[PDB]
Parts: structure tokens; C-alpha cells; sequence
């Protein structure tokens, strides 16, 4: 079909859902890495003595 | 004869070597593809008193991790400890017996 041109297929709502899925994802994984850490200091202490 | 302490010395200098042991785990906790290592510390005093002056068996692993890495640090932790005491109980036991040795003596 010519006289006309095609644009991108960028749904913008999947974008928005799946921008704002990946930053809760994110912040999901850095409470675990947070508790992993404290438990690593924790436990740290059985050596002593 | 004084073989009288034999059996504690052999098996305190075996709870050193193990320490030495689990000391290379903890600091190679890291190092990619380790496999943990230990030693038996029964069947190895067993082994020194009948023969006198140790095989370096592995540690099974649980929990993998793609770096070959199998030092699972819980586990080393907990018999670090139990080395420790252990070793500073044969400390407390060869000293119970040279005091009683030179308690008798003098």
C-alpha cells in the first residue's frame, strides 16, 4: 500500500505493566539480599570463643 | 613406658590438623569448584594408635551453585566450633593427667 508508512509496535500499556512489575521484582530481590546479609552477620559469631 | 598419654596427645594433635582443616574451608568458602574437604576424626585416631605417625575425604554436599563451589558455610561453622571445644578439652584432659603425674610425684 503505498503513500503511507509504518510506525513501531511498542504497545505502551505492556511497557507500563511490565516497567512497573520489574521495579517491585527489584526491590523483592533486595530484601532478600538484605536478610541473606544480616543472617550472614549473625552467624557470623559461632567462631568466637 | 609414659605411653600413659599417648592417646590424648595423638588425638589432640589430629583435633589441631582438623582445625587447620576447616580453617582451608572457611577461607576458600569462595574460590570457584573447592569441594570442601575434612577428615574422620575417629577412624583417624583409631588409625594413629595402632600404628602411629590421613586421607582428606570430601564433605557431601548439599545445596549446589554453579561455581563448583561446595563449602556450605553453616555446616563448617558448626564444626569449627565443636573442634574448638573439643580441642580445648584435650587441652583440659592432658593437663588433668601431667598434674595428677607430678601431683603423685613430688
Amino acid at each position: 500500500m503505498s503513500g503511507v508508512l509504518e510506525g513501531s509496535n511498542v504497545k505502551p500499556v505492556e511497557a507500563m505493566t511490565d516497567m512497573i512489575a520489574n521495579a517491585r521484582r527489584f526491590e523483592m530481590q533486595m530484601k532478600v539480599i538484605t536478610s541473606v546479609d544480616e543472617n550472614e552477620g549473625r552467624a557470623n559469631q559461632l567462631l568466637s570463643m | 613406658l609414659d605411653a600413659a598419654l599417648r592417646f590424648q596427645q595423638e588425638a589432640l594433635n589430629l583435633r589441631a590438623q582438623r582445625q587447620e582443616i576447616l580453617a582451608a574451608n572457611i577461607a576458600n568458602a569462595d574460590t570457584p569448584g573447592y569441594q570442601a574437604r575434612d577428615i574422620d576424626f575417629a577412624s583417624e585416631l583409631k588409625k594413629v594408635m595402632v600404628r602411629g605417625r590421613v586421607d582428606l575425604l570430601y564433605r557431601v554436599p548439599d545445596q549446589p551453585s554453579l561455581d563448583g563451589n561446595t563449602v556450605d558455610m553453616d555446616r563448617e561453622r558448626t564444626q569449627f566450633a565443636d573442634n574448638s571445644l573439643k580441642y580445648q578439652m584435650g587441652l583440659t584432659v592432658l593437663g588433668s593427667q601431667l598434674k595428677g603425674m607430678m601431683n603423685v610425684l613430688q
